[PDB]
RNA sequence: GGAAAUAUGUCUGAAAGAGUUACUUUGAUAGAGUAAAUAAUAGGAGCUUAAACCCCCUUAUUUCCA
């Protein structure tokens, strides 16, 4: 079981963060929703019951984590699980011949620290953070979670910035689980599929109605509670590490 | 002797007649038990090897075989025999086999009955201490060269007086001393050691000398015959070496050091020339010095090893002082007492100023005759 | 005590100067017996406590240098240091332990064996035991550095044997983790008879061209006592083939001690395992027991 | 919980295939070992109880899978799962230049065999008796189970037909899951790196003592356990579909 | 350049062989026909020049490919170059319920023997001929070629057989690569797309153009020529080693 | 070949892009080097002759780029050919528990502006001006090629930040190779192991020397020759597109 | 046979250098830090010690003996 488990999540206001959340609190663990200020991510922790505690953060700014994991610390005296659930998507081609229209750095640049920078920012303080534990039984002080979508691998027209910050953490993922190693903790990446969740509904409803469609089997939307299935599987498994899975439904985007 | 009588035994049984041969028949003529026995066989080393085997006595092969010459121990005896043959051809006959003598002297085989069977009237030639070449003298010098150091050697070994020499051996050796160059320098050594070793030394040297043998030989075409002289005259009777007297005849270290090179004798000669040498002229006794034999001994003192002190002792026979020759032996070399330890309690740590005033204690006890002690040597070491 | 006192008369006399007393040199001069023979132990002896004096000194004299050398960066006080552009972090005796650790592996799977018997036990001295012991260490490291390891043996190697003890005791807890065969059968029972080729100085077989598909068996023995034909003797009464290398065909040896150190023995075999020329293999035999290469 | 669901593992006899029989059974599931006659599973099938039945057969041989599926068919009436962790490892060069060796055609072709054929074979046989299985409220009627190697990725020297046997397997993944979407089963490939079982029997033990070092975290060769909770977890979860999950702990093969 | 290497192309009669053969005798090199005897490869060798020799022999077969290889060296003495182009391709799927026709064993197994086993044993018995080279400038003695396809990574429905044969040579390039480094011989895996071939126009008319269509760009079928000069960049190339790559025009397999 | 070709070269002063730019402008081509005021590409744009001119720019400021895009027009008139050589390496473990020390978190930001971003802002403006040029026979109006790294597959300890940026590179591969698609501009990766450029040639000799013996085959850090070679390929082949290639010489990044 | 020569067990060499092995996740001099082995030079003796040397015996190779 994962009870006594403390779980900080990123992102956990909504969408992935609010099901590994909801998820974690049910089996007996202790989360830690730090989530933007205006995100209302209060409610939700105030629905979950004492497990929860909100710490409104910012991910790209190093300040706001830190303040988020002294205020975990205080309240559970502890970190033991990490999940970086926290990202934003922009939708822009390139370029675009006909409308002569360029992609525009400042929202590359946003994408990057949100969901990249912001990622990074929040393993080094968390590790940093889980580097007091005691070692367990098999020596794991902690884990770390992220999550980057298959845009990584397979990305789609207008997903530019998206698929670099989500290469980035793919890419990443790797070096860190050995820069880790010696301390004791294991890293690991989820690359979720489709979702039904805010994030994709912000898009048209029609094409998120085909793309589900799309899925060869199961052929609907992924349920937000396979990935938190997912993420407490790989807390449970003491062997996982260094690796991409991709809870995607053998989906594979077509161009 | 019983040893005589079981190799007697053992070759009557192979019944191949063995003969003494040589010296030993020599010296058993002379009426002296010979001091070296050597005997000659009928039987061919194939023959010889199969009565060994055949006997059981242990067998010795020092590497003479190749002219048949073998060893068996019997009854703890070593029994040194050589098959017969001619100039290496095995002969039966032992007429053919003295014919390849060298001299008349050992030409005779004698048989263990003790009865003499001479071939060219040696016998006669030993009782008469004349000296008789086997067959043509010329055509056994043509023979072999290093012979005709073997006759010097004879000659003056068994000769009771100098100049007794053939003219026609002397001058055969002249015309031949072209070949002894080419012998072997070993066998040339030994000769000359046992040459000079003899008796009419003085007069061997002086016609070796005017047969012009030492270019061959490499002796130095100018000698200090009179030294020389002088040098046998003093130890006449007290057991000189070889090397003292060829060193009296030499003049310079490095001629003897070429000498030996050419040689290759042991090097203990090489130091004994060298030194001897240097010495003669250098070292000599103090008379003005209570004891002329101080220089000597303070000389032993600076040397190591106890070599130096037979060395000094040898080129005191060299010198000829008898008296100061007695002295040495019964004197020895007092042990200076001081160690480096007594030098380090006085408060010296430095090797080098250990060794320094170790050294200077040394000569300060000379001085002092040996008698100073080392608390004396103590109170006269400098405290550094 | 008996032994303090002595080595007290020692220090007076002055003869190996012996400076300081450890227990374990004390109980050794208690059970050595000849103090004649003894004379040399307690001479390096004072000479290792020297030694040690000196390496405190040196060790000073490092400290001064080093505290020289950082003084003369903060004076310099550079900074940008390739601009901090570097791409990998300074960790590289670990990953050349790493790589040898794989390849070592790796030949250890699919490796040419090559065996040392430590079958000469009975014919070695503490001494001896101490420099063959040293001389397997550099040889194993010499292999382990290579480019191509030779996958290597320990054959007749006793659990209990002085050869063993001494190896673990010098290798600490690195033993377990290396990456060679240690069994205590011998090699003819590891491999067939017919493959075995063992190495010796006495064989009047002479070894021309290293062969790949053969195990070549060296003996793991240190003669200071001359014994000539202890390997060829072993190799004879296992009924195994035996080669000598060719010291005499590519240098002009003349009058030289043919035996070869262990350590050299392996680095000429893994120079002409490389396909290495006889030239460069043999380069590794010391340069005062031949005179130089012939033509 | 997995109560009531049948499971046809193959090399379940031993090592990893035995170890998720274990726990499947143990979590109240029904498991059917199909190893070689001779592997002496039937031990194991006593041991583990009633639920758990050992069917002789081998992978390779059509006749003798379509036997052992159909014995599953008859004593339980159902097949949900199907685990495929039966194969072989073979260490040979490709060509050794130095002894003049070439790899043996014959030692490519079993191991091909017995792992990529034998595992290609229990699927499409398999794939009808889950077909016959009347779709679960989801839609899946089972799920397939594949077991493969990180030298599928990267083999290490003297790999060559296992890796090119794993390779196979992973490539043929995502094919066989849409061919079968249709129908509801799903296929996911595990793809374990070192754990301690019968298969490493053939390496050293200092060989093995090494690479057990080298794995960044848990330093230590995998136990079988862990393994068999990945296949519990890809079981549960109804969205993991056609991805290979390198379940190595971030080790990666040198030369 | 090219000139004077002596290449041994494994079905160049027709297809990518065929331009591969084409480009390099006419860059100066010469080439060896590998293909079976009624594919006709002898007219093409025939058409080459006198540079170019058909030797037809069975990939399958180790004694057929031993006789092509000795021909080989009788007639040009190296063999500094084997590109493995033959294969063949089977549209079948696993299972249909809907028709009830399960994939038959035989067609798999006919497919591996031909496009995996065929490669492997292509490559362990060139390995020995290119091993006889001398080592150039350099060190390297010979480079291999292995054409694998995309369908290794994205494979399409009814295609289980050629995409676990294609993810096996995948598979087991790199193995290879590091079997024969020692050796100094470079093994490269291409894997094309969709190509205009001999194997594509037996596909409906239909489906070709639709295919034409799908590239992203060049939004048409890749000429063999454009293999044939990747083929040759390969060759010059003295670094590229151990390594697959993507000549299929940004496309991603239709799910 | 590639006489007539405008390449814009980013990083071109030094290393790869200044191999790249010997080559290109060997062959016929003529090149600009966009790389910063103080690097020293005056003097190597001076030394290869009128064809290369030197643009004094940084590629993480969007007017930078722009002025030097601009003067490349100018100067030539047409810009068809683009290489992102441009980039900076930081070593630095993400968490050191020993010293308690951890990743700085500006190291991280400015390693992603100036790899990543400085990459997609030349890819953009490099973009927009390729797309005001008139298609060829083919339809190619232009070709990018970016520089990625084997960190962004295999990172190394401490390689946290490197890892990402590569990655990122990497992962919008192929989303720009499909937002370009209707321009016509091919988009590629080169992912480079070990050469030996001022990156690695300051190591010190023993460091170089054991680098080199890590490579399998050849054991020799790449020549950047042969990295200029591969992009001139890359040119040439017009079919190669979103595709990673790694030009590593086998060579697996040790843990 | 008796002489006459040499022998450095990591290499140079006479004390010192280059070497060797085990640990330190090394922040750019790790170009380091803790440790291990290190026997007046074939093996044993006298003479001694500052270094030593010098000689006796034993052993391994070598050129010379009616
Ligand atoms: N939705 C999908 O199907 C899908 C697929 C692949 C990957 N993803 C990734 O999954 C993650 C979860 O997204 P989601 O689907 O739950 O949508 P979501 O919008 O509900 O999740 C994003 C969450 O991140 C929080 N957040 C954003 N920026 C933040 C910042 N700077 N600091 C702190 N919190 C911040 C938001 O408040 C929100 O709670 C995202 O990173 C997304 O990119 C989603
Ligand atoms: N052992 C590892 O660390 C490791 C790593 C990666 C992958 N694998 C794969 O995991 C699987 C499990 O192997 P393992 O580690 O349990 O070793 P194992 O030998 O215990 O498992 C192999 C099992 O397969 C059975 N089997 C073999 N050939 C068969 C055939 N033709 N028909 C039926 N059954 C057959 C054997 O009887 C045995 O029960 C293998 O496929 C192996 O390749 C293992
Ligand atoms: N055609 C495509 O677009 C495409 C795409 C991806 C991969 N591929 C692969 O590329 C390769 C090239 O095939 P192609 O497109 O030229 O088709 P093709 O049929 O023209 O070429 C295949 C060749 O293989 C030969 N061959 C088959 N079995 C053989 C055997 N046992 N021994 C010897 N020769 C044998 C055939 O005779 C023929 O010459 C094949 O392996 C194919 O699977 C092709
Ligand atoms: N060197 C390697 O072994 C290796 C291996 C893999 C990848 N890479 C990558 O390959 C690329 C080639 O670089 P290199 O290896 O030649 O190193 P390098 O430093 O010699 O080349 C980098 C070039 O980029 C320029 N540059 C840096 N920052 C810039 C900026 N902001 N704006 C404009 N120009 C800028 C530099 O002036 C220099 O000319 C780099 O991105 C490097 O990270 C290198
Ligand atoms: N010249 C040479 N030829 C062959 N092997 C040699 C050699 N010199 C040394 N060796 C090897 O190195 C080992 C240590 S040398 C010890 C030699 C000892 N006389 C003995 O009986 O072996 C030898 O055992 C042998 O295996
Ligand atoms: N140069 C030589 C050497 C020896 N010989 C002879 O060979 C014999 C062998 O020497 P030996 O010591 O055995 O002689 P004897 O002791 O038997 O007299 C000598 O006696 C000489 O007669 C010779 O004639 N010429």
């Amino acid at each position: 079981s994962v009870k006594g488990l403390v779980a900080v999540i990123t992102g956990g206001a909504s969408g992935l963060g609010l099901a590994t959340a909801e998820r974690l609190v049910g089996q007996g663990a202790s989360a830690v929703l730090l989530d933007l200020p205006n995100s209302g991510g209060e409610a939700q922790a105030k629905k979950l019951g004492n497990n929860c505690v909100f710490a409104p953060a910012d991910v790209t700014s190093e300040k706001d984590v830190q303040t988020a994991l002294a205020l975990a610390k205080g309240k559970f005296g502890r970190v033991d699980v990490a999940v970086n659930c926290a990202g934003i998507a922009v939708a822009s081609k390139t370029y675009n011949l006909k409308k002569g229209q360029t992609h525009t750095l400042e929202d590359f640049q946003r994408v990057l620290d949100v969901n990249l920078m912001g990622t990074f920012n929040v393993i080094r303080l968390v590790a940093g953070e889980m580097g007091q534990n005691e070692p367990d039984q098999g020596g794991q002080r902690g884990v770390i979670i992220n999550t980057a979508s298959v845009a990584a691998f397979e990305g789609q027209v207008g997903q530019a910035a998206y698929s670099a910050s989500k290469g980035g953490i793919v890419g990443m993922t790797l070096p860190i689980a050995r820069d880790l190693a010696p301390i004791g903790i294991r890293v690991m990446t989820i690359a979720p599929g489709l979702f039904g969740t805010p994030l994709l509904t912000s898009l048209p409803e029609k094409v998120c109605n085909f793309l589900a469609s799309q899925v060869p089997f199961p052929s609907r939307l992924g349920d937000p509670a396979e990935y938190a299935h997912l993420v407490q599987a790989i807390i449970e498994n003491p062997f996982l590490n260094g690796e991409v899975i991709r809870l995607d439904g053998a989906i594979r985007m077509q161009p | 002797t019983e040893g005589l009588k079981s190799l007697t035994e053992l070759f009557v049984k192979e019944n191949h007649e063995l003969r003494i041969a040589g010296g030993a028949v020599r010296d058993l003529l002379n009426g002296v038990k010979p001091q070296d026995i050597d005997f000659a066989t009928t039987a061919t080393p194939t023959q010889m090897k199969e009565m060994f085997q055949s006997a059981g006595i242990r067998m010795i092969n020092n590497r003479g075989e190749k002219h048949g010459t073998i060893t068996a121990r019997l009854h703890e005896e070593n029994f040194e025999i050589t098959t017969l043959r001619i100039d290496v051809e095995f002969t039966t006959d032992w007429q053919k086999d003295a014919e390849r003598r060298d001299l008349t002297i050992n030409s005779m085989f004698l048989g263990f009955d003790g009865t003499l069977f001479d071939y060219f009237n040696g016998y006669e030639d030993l009782k008469n201490k004349k000296v008789r070449f086997v067959g043509h003298a010329k055509q056994r010098i043509q023979e072999d060269y290093l012979r005709i150091l073997r006759y010097f050697r004879f000659y003056g070994r068994i000769v009771d007086k100098p100049g007794d020499h053939d003219p026609e051996t002397l001058e055969a050796i002249a015309e031949n001393a072209k070949g002894l160059a080419g012998i072997s320098g070993e066998r040339i050594w030994v000769e000359l050691k046992k040459i000079l070793v003899g008796n009419h030394v003085n007069h061997l040297i002086h016609l070796i000398y005017d047969l012009d043998v030492a270019p061959y030989i490499g002796l130095p075409a100018n000698a200090s015959l009179e030294e020389f002289d002088k040098v046998s005259k003093n130890v006449d009777g007290f057991s000189p070496k070889p090397v003292t007297l060829l060193a009296s005849l030499f003049k310079v270290q490095d001629d003897v050091t070429k000498l030996d090179l050419r040689l290759k004798i042991a090097k203990e000669e090489k130091n004994l020339g060298l030194f001897i040498v240097k010495n003669r002229k250098d070292l000599i006794k103090a008379t003005d010095s209570s004891d002329p034999l101080k220089p000597y001994q303070d000389f032993i003192i600076d040397s190591r090893e106890p070599d130096a002190t037979t060395r000094v002792c040898e080129l005191l026979k060299y010198q000829g002082e008898h008296c100061l020759l007695k002295e040495m032996q019964q004197w020895s070399i007092p042990p200076f007492p001081v160690s480096g330890h007594d030098i380090r309690k006085v408060g010296i740590s430095s090797g080098k100023e250990i060794g320094a005033l170790l050294q200077q204690l040394r000569e300060q006890w000379k001085k002092s005759g040996y008698q100073m002690e080392k608390d004396e040597l103590l109170s006269y070491i400098k405290k550094t | 005590a008996a032994t303090r006192e002595f080595i007290e008369m020692w220090r007076l006399l002055g003869r190996e100067v012996p400076e300081h007393i450890t227990e374990e040199e004390l109980k050794t001069l208690m059970e050595c017996v000849s103090n004649t023979a003894k004379k040399k132990y307690l001479k390096y002896l004072y000479t290792k406590e020297k030694v040690k004096k000196a390496r405190q000194i040196k060790k000073e004299m490092k400290a001064a240098a080093r505290e020289e050398a950082k003084n003369i960066k903060l004076l310099e006080t550079t900074e940008e240091d390739k601009q901090k552009n570097f791409l990998f972090l300074r960790l590289w005796d670990r990953n050349m332990d790493i790589a040898m650790g794989w390849k070592g592996a790796q030949a250890m799977q699919f490796g040419q064996p090559l065996v040392f018997d430590m079958a000469y036990e009975n014919y070695m001295k503490r001494k001896e035991l101490q420099n063959t012991v040293s001389q397997l260490l550099e040889s194993e490291g010499w292999n382990r550095r290579n480019v191509d390891p030779f996958h290597i043996y320990f054959c007749n190697l006793k659990i209990d044997g002085a050869l063993h003890r001494e190896l673990v005791k010098r290798y600490q807890e690195k033993w377990d983790k290396l990456l060679l065969t240690s069994t205590e059968k011998s090699h003819v029972d590891l491999f067939p008879k017919d493959s075995i080729i063992y190495l010796t100085a006495d064989s009047p077989n002479v070894m021309t061209t290293f062969r790949h598909d053969k195990v070549y068996v060296i003996g793991s023995f240190v003669d200071k006592s001359m014994q000539p034909g202890t390997s060829l003797a072993k190799a004879k009464r296992l009924n195994l083939a035996t080669e000598c290398l060719p010291l005499d065909k590519y240098l002009q040896w003349e009058i030289g001690n043919k035996n070869l150190t262990l350590d050299q023995m392996i680095r000429i075999l893994l120079c002409l395992k490389n396909n290495g020329n006889w030239q460069e293999a043999l380069q590794f035999v010391p340069k005062r027991k031949h005179t130089g290469f012939l033509e």
